[PDB]
């Protein structure tokens, strides 16, 4: 896996790849690494498949829960501490998650909390999770600007993900793109590297690594 | 010291089409080099239009399918005989395998049938409950020797239309019943061929509206 | 393996029985664990069937060189120079070897050859991992000066209860006879032994 | 454990030990919550029969639940310290799970909650 | 989580710890604040096992501020830096313990001195001039008995610290991305934001 | 692998399954099994393929110069000599399990070879994973005074014991046989009971549904 | 730590009707990260053609082994050596290394100059020859390439359609393994002119 | 935890026309020491089932109490015990498997191979098996230990698949069964020549035949081998 | 040691290594240059083991130079890289291999084009546009196939390279004290002071 999220100007752009992977073999290109919890909610997945599925699925049955009970929206925090505190509970037995909680609220605004299984929960503006991580680190960091317009934020977290997905051998398959604003999540399609590889290397005239 | 797990080896394969949906598997059980038996089904009907195969361990394979066929009895009695959608049962599957996540069912689960708009549904699990909707999965023993076939065949990858100077991939196309048992056919011999743990025969079950129908072909037997 | 060697008045008696297993399988049911390294010099073979294989081929060399210079080698001899390998090549060796032969001299003589490679001249041996159960049986019936048989039945007697407790031990008996007459093979089968 | 169930419906439809309790409210001391504009103010009385007494270190009749949450009572006071020290707990454990202090209507739901779970738990009044 | 410093002076105690969050090969963050205001005249930094320090870290935090709900009353840094110390004693004998080190830098309003306490994960404790956990101590304690003294002013604590971080991003191994510093003295608790 | 040995009247006769593995997958589906150490010495390998191959050709090498040598006709026990001490040189590494037979100018032979060079002698033997499956038939139909043709089909039937049972053999069955007086005969694929059937479909794609990026002549000329 | 699985990769070999093909991944890395692009696993001597997956260093050494030993060859026999030939000298090279081998999967192919027949061949590590009339598979995508292979293969294919079922069968496979792909090549062998095809493939 | 002490070996069976036949020898190994001679491996519940046990004595001999309880529980309050509400194969197999699957999941497992040999009411041939991990299936041949692997080739001979079931007569049948033990015999470190042999016939009914014996053994030509090569003599 | 990368671009290679020297838990040295002049126009960089990685280094050295007096004639740098790997080719099945990572950056003079080449310790050899040994290559890779372009002159491969190190300087955990750089191409080998 390679997922990443970042703040900036006009919200915050989620980009993850799909592939899964059972050591060498690659078993799918087609997984949602993407949870949406609510239309103000997000999460990402990184790790044991299972334990992220399972658990983030868990998270917005908590999510749901607190908006009964409160009348009113949960936090991006108190939704990310739900996770990281299950995730607590349970270190040392060996689940393996990478995630990032992404949302807007008002008392908040745009947030990212990057929560792992061994119970690190961390605020901030950029992140990026799973093996790959150091692949999009590269490309975002490099080109990163808060001044981003939504175009070229969602075009960077496309690209980040594609240099992840080429270099790094367990990602791949498949870019799924979000942009959330104030009014929520927008979802920014489906983007096969088969196809976006080739078009990104004729239009931006990179990847000269690559035979033509 | 003792080891709980085994393998009893085996293949299964599961392929949607637009208005039914197949859930194949090789009837051979194995343990090391020796044949168990040469028919042993592990493809079953578990009712409300679903099939099911649980393969890898058959103890914990047997396990898995027998609670989940008591799901959904108890489903049955709970929720006024509610039909158990295929959507519903991959999730009540992923708890069950999920309940065990800290001494799992040594199994690749893959269920078939029919979705609520009653197109082709074929859902593939991991040992601890991951699951994922597809149009094909090959599982157990040969999936490595299956799956990239199929990949092939069924969603037509790497291939592109001729002339168009591998710009047009080829277009995306429901098989016919007819169609999708040939590919089945084609893939267990192959496996069979290549693979010592699958043989002996091949045991198919097909899901459409009607019900839940079965056809057996004979496989190599060495 | 079950094996023994007696000496008796006319001279010694070698003894075996006929299993070579693979764990619990039973490779060969049909084994010959007395073998020649001399015309009246044999030896019975217990441990890694490679290990005592390869030791008595090359005793067989070394007495056949020396009968070429010095003539006629003695049984003593002949357990020095199986002594000899076992106990030099202690640390990659499996055999547990009892040699027997026959002078006119020193008349039937045998001597055991465990583990380690130390030398044990005695008036009968036993060996093998069904010997265990019969040291109780065989130190209460075995006689010096036996006749030639009364020691085929003591022979028979014993292995028949090694055969039978010993999972590792069985199939037919197998036993050589050397004296002055010369050399002798002797068979016998489970319908004859097992019912003693 | 003891288990006896004291709190019961009479054939009026009545739970007499709840309208027991209300009773001993009554006896308590008046205690009063007016909130203007910008404020809330808690009155609360202390009976003069009681001369001698040390203003410095006996119970304030108002208690901090957390430092922007306050609590008044009337009725049995050794009762009232029970429901203050699970309102105070609660709110600690509220700023440690949410990261963010009660509500006021969250905390009085739960001291609410607490009420209500002694007015049909076996062995309690 | 690595460099955790702690130095008292005439007036005040002054923590410095450092703004990295590092997994792997990747720093996540350089801007962390690994401290926890336990009381308004009592801080505590802390360094140790991922997840651990901050669990470990507003569990006391949230033991600490109910008590002075209950009592209307700030407990004195000797008695919060026992509590946290029996805690981790407590801890280190459990089924799983808390893997946290721990500094406390608070001022005693009553006796008006500033105090500085180390405790490490078995619970260890130790009131001390100047304490440092982990393989900070092996530069900065070196350099403190050289250069302190116990009259100095926060100013000169501040210069003295700027010497241990100086040390430190010459010769430790890792790079820490520097130290948030936070002075704690009878005012209460500040943070220095230009360091 | 399956290997088997017997002997009849006039001679003795081996025999071998053709199936070569690799885990649990079969690489050479119809692999030669049967070795050539001189015109009328013959073995059958099991084991490390590699292994049985190389010893089986050096030892062959030496024989021939031996043979050449002395101006004679080489001998099995010469050949099951030269195994042995070189099978025994290095102590099981070389994983070699092998049944030597043949004719000669003493008479006709049949041996068995292990790893770590202990030798065995009978009138029939099986060596190989198939083994049991295979001495299960030997010991049932086993008789003294075989005749050759009667050899051939204990043998056969002893190997396809191992095909069917065991997993790892298969396919084919390799027979040679070794009368006294006349040639041997090398019986490759002597039965073939697994011939793969015919494919549901073909696969034959239309010319340029691949995506091709260059093209180029390539030069093997000077 | 498995030598054979460091660097990733994967060969094919196919016959056809009087011609053979030959094919491979262009992938080298360091497990996870993806390092090369153009490290062609096929290389060929005179006539004969030899492809070689597993540890990087000795597909490189054993190329360079197999020059010097076909040009020496070629010097003293004044003729280029055969595919069946070349094939045994594989396997003598490889056993002559029985207990310190080189950690490769090499496949032989070619069209011997004087008979006309089409050849493959595949080795283990240790040199075990295993010749084939259909098929050779070798790498890390193995099981993938025996299942493409042993369902999409057929009999005397024409070298046209030859090209599409071994690229094909390596594109799926290769599509399937984390360690293979990045590119391909493919080589097709007639008795007299030899075409190599570089092959458009998904690059992740 | 577990590990066997004293060990019974293979446990084999097969289907015929219009039954099932089972079969196993009467030792209780002790590792390599052949202990205990006079061991029934064989258990028959009611008139219409045979559990053949290999593996732990010490396990085997719980599993026969269980049984054994099994027919007195379902005696209680059943009028029709001994008629239509009396015990079938199958439910004795699946309380079986049940315990062996339980036993395995706690990590505590009954260290043994079952086989469950019987006929349902209603005529069919009943033959299963079940093992310490609680593994099941169920062929028209069926044997554990060394029976899988020298057993099973001989007995598939004559049934090798399920239409030969009715070709297959109960002579043909034990022939087969009776020669394989002989082979297990030949081949077994771990076997004994004495067995026991119980044959249920849906017409006929429980057949238990004690102390039968392996004969027609060939032994002679072990007389002309001599050495393990070159030896003449 | 640790970072070392190369960038070839039109008409020249560039080489960037890390200064640091770390032993432990101290920075032993912050000015440590880890590379050869192997000839006039070939440069070897390398990363590894203590001990192994100057012993190599300078062996290699010797046997180059003893090379060009001999035959009074520079080696073209593909000539060097094959020679290097066979070396360490060697190396991996002796009795004590050789720990070391390199990269050989040259400009060959009859061709008039720059060559990096990239071997391992293994003896792995790559020609590349682009190369990095170590944790570096799994920032610098990805971020290098982004902007690197074939066409690009030396000072656009410096601003390149600058981008590498600023993303290492951020993201990763180990300070490795900056790095020197130094360009081969038709005049030689020179080193640039100020980075
Ligand atoms: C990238 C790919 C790097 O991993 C991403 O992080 C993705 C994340 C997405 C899918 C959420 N991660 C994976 O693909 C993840 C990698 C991984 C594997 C194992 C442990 C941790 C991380 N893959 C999986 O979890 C796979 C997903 C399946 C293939 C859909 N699952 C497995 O490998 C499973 C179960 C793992 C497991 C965890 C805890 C306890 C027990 C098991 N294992 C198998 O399927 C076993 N095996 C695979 C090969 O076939 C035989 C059976
Ligand atoms: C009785 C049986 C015991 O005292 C006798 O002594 C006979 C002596 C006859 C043969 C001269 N001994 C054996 O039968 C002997 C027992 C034995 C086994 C292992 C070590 C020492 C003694 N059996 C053998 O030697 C067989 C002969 C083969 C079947 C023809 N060989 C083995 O079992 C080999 C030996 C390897 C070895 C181990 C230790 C020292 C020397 C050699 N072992 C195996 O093949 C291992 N087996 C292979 C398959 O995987 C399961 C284990
Ligand atoms: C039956 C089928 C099996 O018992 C027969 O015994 C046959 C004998 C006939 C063919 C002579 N045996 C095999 O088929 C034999 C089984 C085997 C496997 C492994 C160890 C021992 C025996 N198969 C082989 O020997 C294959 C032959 C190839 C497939 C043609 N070889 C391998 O599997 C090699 C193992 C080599 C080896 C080295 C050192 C010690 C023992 C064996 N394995 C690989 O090639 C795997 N690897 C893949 C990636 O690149 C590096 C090599
Ligand atoms: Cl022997
Ligand atoms: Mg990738
Ligand atoms: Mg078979």
């Amino acid at each position: 896996t390679t997922t990443l999220a970042f703040r900036f100007q006009g919200g915050i752009i989620v980009a993850v790849d799909s592939r899964a992977t059972a050591g060498n073999w690659v078993a799918s290109q087609t997984v949602k690494k993407v949870i949406e919890i609510n239309p103000f909610l997000l999460g990402t997945m990184a790790g044991g498949a299972a334990d992220c599925q399972f658990w983030e699925t868990w998270l917005g049955s908590q999510c749901r829960l607190h908006e009964l009970r409160e009348k009113e929206r949960i936090s991006v925090a108190a939704a990310s501490k739900i996770l990281s505190n299950l995730v607590y509970q349970y270190k040392g037995a060996g689940l393996s998650m990478g995630t990032m909680i992404c949302g807007y609220t008002r008392k908040e605004g745009p947030t990212i909390y990057y929560v792992d299984s061994d119970g690190t929960r961390l605020k901030g503006d950029i992140f990026c999770v799973g093996s790959g991580q150091t692949f999009a680190y590269g490309v975002l960091d490099s080109n990163y600007k808060w001044d981003l317009s939504v175009e070229d934020a969602l075009y960077l977290g496309k690209r980040s993900i594609l240099a992840a997905a080429h270099r790094n051998a367990y990602s791949g398959g498949s870019v799924n793109l979000y942009h959330v604003t104030e009014d929520g999540w927008i979802y920014h399609g489906n983007h096969d590297v088969g196809e976006l590889f080739w078009k990104v290397k004729e239009e931006e005239g990179s990847f000269n690594n690559v035979i033509g | 010291q003792f080891n709980p797990y085994g393998d009893n080896g085996g293949t299964i394969l599961g392929i949607a089409g637009e208005d039914f949906a197949v859930l194949a598997g090789d009837t051979r059980n194995i343990t090391d080099y020796s044949i168990n038996s040469r028919y042993e089904p592990k493809v079953f009907d578990c009712g409300d239009n679903i099939v099911m195969s649980a393969n890898g361990f058959a103890a914990d394979g047997d396990a898995l399918v027998k609670r989940f066929k008591n799901s959904v009895k108890w489903y049955h009695f709970d929720h006024n005989d509610k039909k158990l959608s295929i959507n519903s049962a991959a999730r009540n599957i992923q708890h069950l395998l999920y309940g065990k996540r800290f001494f799992p069912y040594y199994v690749h689960t893959i269920i078939a049938g029919l979705d609520e708009d009653g197109k082709g549904a074929v859902y593939s699990f991991d040992p601890v409950g991951s699951y994922e909707r597809e149009q094909c999965r090959a599982g157990g023993a040969a999936a490595s020797l299956i799956m990239p076939f199929l990949d092939n065949q069924v969603n037509f990858k790497n291939q592109y239309e001729p002339g168009t100077n591998g710009k047009v991939k080829k277009p995306l196309k429901y098989l016919s019943v007819e169609e999708v048992i040939k590919l089945v056919r084609d893939s267990f011999t192959s496996a069979t061929e290549r693979h010592i743990q699958v043989g002996d025969g091949l045991e198919i079950l097909i899901v459409t509206k009607d019900g839940v129908r079965k056809e057996f072909y004979e496989l190599k037997r060495d | 393996t079950s094996i023994m060697a007696v000496t008796f008045k006319d001279g010694v008696i070698l003894g075996a029985d006929s299993r070579t297993t693979t764990g619990a399988y039973i490779a060969n049911r049909v084994t010959d664990k007395l073998t020649r390294v001399h015309d009246k010099i044999w030896c019975c073979r217990s441990g890694s069937a490679a290990d005592t294989q390869a030791i008595a081929d090359i005793v067989q060399y070394h007495l056949e060189l020396y009968t070429s210079q010095y003539g006629t080698p003695s049984t003593e001899t002949a357990a020095s120079v199986f002594k000899e390998l076992c106990y030099e090549n202690k640390d990659n060796l499996t055999a547990g070897i009892i040699v027997a032969g026959y002078d006119d001299k020193n008349k039937g003589e045998v001597y055991t050859i465990p583990l380690g490679g130390s030398v044990h001249k005695l008036p009968y041996a036993i060996a093998g991992s069904g010997s265990t159960f019969i040291y109780g049986y065989c130190d209460k019936n075995f006689r010096e000066n036996m006749s030639k048989e009364e020691t085929v039945d003591f022979i028979k007697h014993s292995l028949s209860q090694a055969i039978k407790w010993d999972g590792s031990s069985g199939g037919v008996i197998r036993m050589v006879v050397l004296t002055a007459a010369g050399v002798e093979r002797l068979i016998f089968y489970p319908d004859e032994y097992e019912q003693l | 454990g003891y288990d006896r169930a004291l709190s019961i419906f009479s054939p009026d439809g009545h739970i007499f030990q709840v309208e027991y309790a209300l009773e001993a409210v009554k006896r308590g001391t008046c205690a009063v919550g007016v909130k203007g504009k910008n404020c809330v103010v808690l009155g609360c009385e202390r009976r003069s029969t009681l001369k001698l007494q040390d203003t410095r270190i006996t119970p304030s009749k108002v208690s901090k639940i957390d430092s922007h949450v306050v609590l008044s009572f009337s009725g049995l006071n050794a009762d009232s310290r029970i429901l203050i020290e699970k309102a105070r707990v609660e709110a600690q454990s509220h700023r440690l799970t949410l990261e963010d202090p009660v509500t006021v209507e969250y905390l009085t739901r739960y001291v609410a909650g607490v009420q209500q779970r002694y007015t049909q738990s076996g062995g309690v009044r | 989580m690595d460099i955790i410093l702690g130095i008292r002076v005439q007036d005040s105690v002054i923590l410095a710890s450092s703004k990295a969050v590092t997994r792997g090969i990747s720093v996540l963050k350089d801007s962390d604040d690994k401290t926890r205001q336990l009381s308004p005249h009592t801080l505590m930094s802390f360094a140790g096992e991922a997840g651990d320090t901050v669990q470990f870290a507003e569990y006391i935090q949230a033991n600490i501020q109910l008590y002075s709900i209950r009592e209307d009353y700030e407990l004195s840094p000797q008695a919060v830096s026992s509590f946290v110390r029996q805690e981790l004693a407590k801890s280190i004998r459990s089924r799983r313990p808390y893997q946290v080190n721990v500094l406390i830098g608070g001022y005693d309003k009553k006796k008006n001195k500033p105090e500085l306490y180390q405790i490490d994960y078995l619970g260890t404790k130790v009131e001390l001039p100047y304490g440092a956990h982990g393989y900070s101590g092996f530069y900065t304690f070196s350099l403190l008995d050289h250069h302190y003294r116990p009259d100095m002013t926060t100013e000169e604590g501040l210069d003295l610290l700027k010497l241990c971080v100086q040390e430190l991003e010459k010769r430790m191994p890792m790079d820490f991305k520097g130290v948030i510093v936070k002075i704690v003295d009878k005012d209460g608790i500040r943070q220095v934001d230009d360091f | 692998t399956t290997i088997v040995g017997v002997k009849f009247n006039n001679g003795v006769v081996i025999a071998a399954d053709t199936r070569s593995t690799q885990g649990p997958i079969v690489a050479d589906k119809n692999c030669a099994k049967l070795h050539r150490i001189s015109p009328k010495i013959w073995c059958a390998g099991a084991g490390t393929a590699a292994d049985t191959e190389a010893v089986t050709q050096l030892i062959g090498s030496n024989i021939e110069l031996h043979s050449l040598y002395t101006s004679r006709e080489p001998r099995v026990v010469s050949a099951l000599q030269m195994l042995k001490q070189h099978l025994f040189k290095y102590q099981g590494h070389i994983g070699a399990y092998l049944i030597v037979a043949g004719v000669d100018p003493t008479g006709s032979h049949l041996f068995s070879i292990h790893a770590h060079g202990s030798t065995d002698v009978g009138y029939y033997l099986s060596l190989g994973s198939g083994s049991l499956a295979a001495m299960a038939v030997l010991e049932s139909h086993w008789k003294q005074d075989l005749t050759k043709e009667e050899a051939i089909k204990l043998a056969s039937d002893a190997i396809q014991a191992g095909i069917w049972n065991d997993l790892g053999s298969g396919s084919n069955v390799d027979v040679c046989v070794m009368e006294i007086g006349k040639d041997a005969e090398y019986l490759r694929n002597y039965l073939t009971p697994n011939v793969r059937e015919e494919k549901q479909k073909s696969y034959k794609f239309p010319r340029g549904t691949t995506a091709v990026l260059k093209e180029s002549i390539v030069n093997i000329c000077d | 730590s498995d030598p054979s699985s460091i660097n990733g990769g994967i060969v094919v070999a196919m016959t056809g009707k009087d011609c053979v093909a030959i094919a491979c991944d262009l992938r080298l890395g360091s497990q996870s990260l993806g390092v090369s692009n153009k490290f062609e696993k096929i290389f060929h001597y005179g006539h004969v053609f030899l492809g070689i997956t597993g540890l990087a260093t000795d597909v490189t050494t054993l190329n360079e082994m197999f020059r010097y030993k076909t040009n020496l060859y070629k010097l003293k026999e004044e003729r280029a050596i055969e595919p069946e030939t070349f094939t045994q000298l594989v396997s003598s090279s490889l056993y002559e290394r029985r207990f310190g081998p080189y950690f490769v999967g090499p496949v032989v192919a070619g069209i011997n100059s004087k008979s006309g027949k089409p050849f493959i061949a595949g080795f283990d590590l240790i040199g075990c020859i295993d010749e084939a009339k259909d098929f050779i598979v070798s790498g890390t995508a193995s099981d993938q390439l025996f299942g493409m292979c042993e369902s999409l293969y057929e009999p005397n294919l024409e070298p046209e359609d030859l090209f599409e079922t071994i690229s094909q069968a390596l594109l799926n496979a290769a599509d399937r393994d984390a360690l293979s792909g990045w590119g391909a090549v493919v080589y097709i062998i007639k008795k007299d002119e030899v075409v190599k095809r570089y092959l458009k493939m998904r690059q992740d | 935890t577990q590990q066997p002490i004293v060990t019974g070996t293979s446990v084999i069976s097969m289907k015929y026309d219009n039954g099932v036949i089972i079969a196993a020898d009467n030792l209780g190994s002790y590792g390599s020491l052949l202990r205990f001679n006079g061991v029934e491996r064989l258990i028959p519940v009611g008139d219409n089932t045979v559990v053949g046990i290999s593996g732990d004595i010490s396990d085997m001999q719980h599993i026969e109490r269980l049984l054994k309880d099994l027919v007195t529980e379902n005696a209680y309050d059943n009028p029709l015990a001994d008629a239509e509400e009396a015990l079938e194969p199958s439910y004795i197999f699946e309380y079986l498997a049940t315990v062996m699957y339980q036993r395995r999941s706690k990590m505590n497992p009954l260290w043994n191979a079952i086989i469950v040999a019987g006929v349902q009411s209603n005529g069919d041939q009943f033959l299963r098996y079940v093992n310490l991990l609680g593994v099941t299936y169920s062929s028209p041949t069926l044997a554990t230990g060394f029976g899988a692997h020298m057993a099973n080739p001989l007995l598939r001979k004559v049934v090798d698949r399920e239409s030969d079931i009715p070709k297959t007569t109960v002579q043909v049948a034990e022939e087969a069964i009776v020669n394989a033990m002989r082979v297990l015999y030949y081949r077994d470190a771990r076997s004994s020549r004495n067995f026991s042999l119980a044959i249920i016939d849906k017409n006929t009914g429980l057949t238990f035949k004690k102390n039968l014996q392996v004969e027609n053994m060939k032994w002679d030509f072990a007389k002309d081998i001599k050495g393990y090569g070159t030896q003449k003599i």
